[PDB]
RNA sequence: UAUUUGUAAUU
């Protein structure tokens, strides 16, 4: 059959994956049964596939439902070992998304209190994302009491705060309840962190208004010092953005009490005059011309710089 | 595009903006007025040039360094 | 004259 494939080659390869994509939308269902009994014998394999697996995701959506479940028979046993693979867990990901709910609750149950080198991995997470994004949260409630002392420790890490957003968007209340009041009680730590100011940007612009108030409440005071953080400066602009008046006339008064020579620090360093810009663009025109009639003479010091204000 | 930014902001000559670009392609400093310029506080000069904006070690500064100043 | 404006894991 090889010299077949040198007679096509001079005319599991890309060619024959790619046109059985784009001829999967063809020919009869009897040929469409005809491969997928072709492959039920030891599919296993042909998961790790670099492009067997364009296949598979092309053929999940197809085909009778019946293939997807005979095929998904074919799969359990062998989770754990899939789930890091690469083109494995691809296939998983792209596959969480046609399956039946009580067979996609049986691949949840598959794997329960693995969380910990699951998303360590550099494919766990991805599908551990795809799925609190997929399964009904009710079902995933190993996920969150598989974070108890896990947390704090886990939400500044790269692939953490990704699956630490996913949670938060898509869960209820008492799930998203404890890990919220996790992440309140580290706060101050996580915004001087590269991945904690990711978690609580996603919290200011998705969460309920008292989680915001809580937040704000727990910046009053770190103003200066986290403007000119690096990271933490992000936190501070998505921050004015989303908050009511009351809370944007505090912390504006909170600021323009600094002790002039500050404000010479706010709009020269490298992040804060980002502070300074995302708050010209929410304030009421009270407030705000209460900051025109403040900062005024220090405009004087940024037509060398890159700001036409 | 092929031009620096560095020598752009301080209105120098359309040619000399457009004669070298910002940095290297291994992030090294290549515009020469930045290169020429050690840095007052970290001491660093020419690849690792960088202006008193930008230095790795411009301190952080509470409300207690805008009291005492 | 010190002037460039700033963050995220895979085919
Ligand atoms: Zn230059
Ligand atoms: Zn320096």
């Amino acid at each position: 059959r090889s010299r077949l494939l040198e007679d096509f080659r001079n005319q599991q390869d890309q060619h024959g994956s790619r046109f059985i994509q784009q001829k999967l939308e063809r020919a009869t269902a009897a040929e469409k049964q005809m491969v997928f009994s072709e492959i039920l014998a030891a599919a296993y394999s042909l998961m790790t596939d670099v492009f067997g697996n364009y296949v598979i995701q092309k053929f999940f959506e197809f085909g009778t439902p019946e293939q997807k479940n005979t095929l998904g028979m074919q799969v359990k046993g062998h989770v754990l070992q899939l789930a890091l693979q690469m083109y494995g867990c691809r296939v998983i990901q792209k596959a969480l998304e046609s399956i039946s709910p009580e067979q996609q609750q049986e691949i949840v149950h598959e794997l329960d209190g693995h969380v910990l080198k699951c998303v360590k991995d550099q494919n766990g997470n991805h599908v551990v994302q795809k799925c609190i994004e997929c399964v009904d949260p009710v079902a995933l409630q190993f996920i969150i009491n598989a974070f108890k002392g896990q947390v704090y420790s886990l939400s500044t890490h790269p692939y953490g705060c990704r699956v630490i957003q996913r949670i938060l968007e898509h869960c209820t209340a008492e799930q998203t309840t404890p890990i919220l009041d996790e992440l309140h009680e580290h706060t101050e730590q996580l915004i001087q962190d590269q991945y904690g100011n990711y978690v609580i940007q996603h919290v200011l612009e998705h969460g309920k208004q008292e989680d915001k108030s809580i937040l704000i409440n727990s910046v009053r005071g770190k103003v200066l010092v986290l403007s000119q953080h690096k990271f933490a400066s992000n936190v501070v602009e998505k921050c004015v953005t989303h908050a009511t008046r009351g809370e944007r006339t505090g912390l504006i008064d909170e600021v323009c009490t600094f002790n002039d020579n500050a404000l010479h620090v706010m709009m020269k360093d490298q992040y804060a005059n980002y502070v300074v810009q995302k708050m010209i663009d929410v304030s009421e025109p009270t407030q705000l011309k209460k900051l025109m009639t403040k900062i005024r003479p220090h405009m004087a010091a940024l037509r060398k710089y890159t700001y036409g204000k | 595009s092929r031009h620096c930014v560095f020598c752009e902001n301080n209105n120098e000559p359309e040619a000399v903006i457009n004669s070298h670009s910002v940095r290297d392609n291994f992030n090294r400093v290549l515009c020469p007025k930045l290169r020429t310029y050690v840095c007052p506080i970290c001491g660093a000069s020419g690849d690792s040039a960088h202006t008193i904006k930008y230095c790795p070690k411009k301190p952080i500064i509470t409300m207690e360094d805008a009291i005492k100043a």
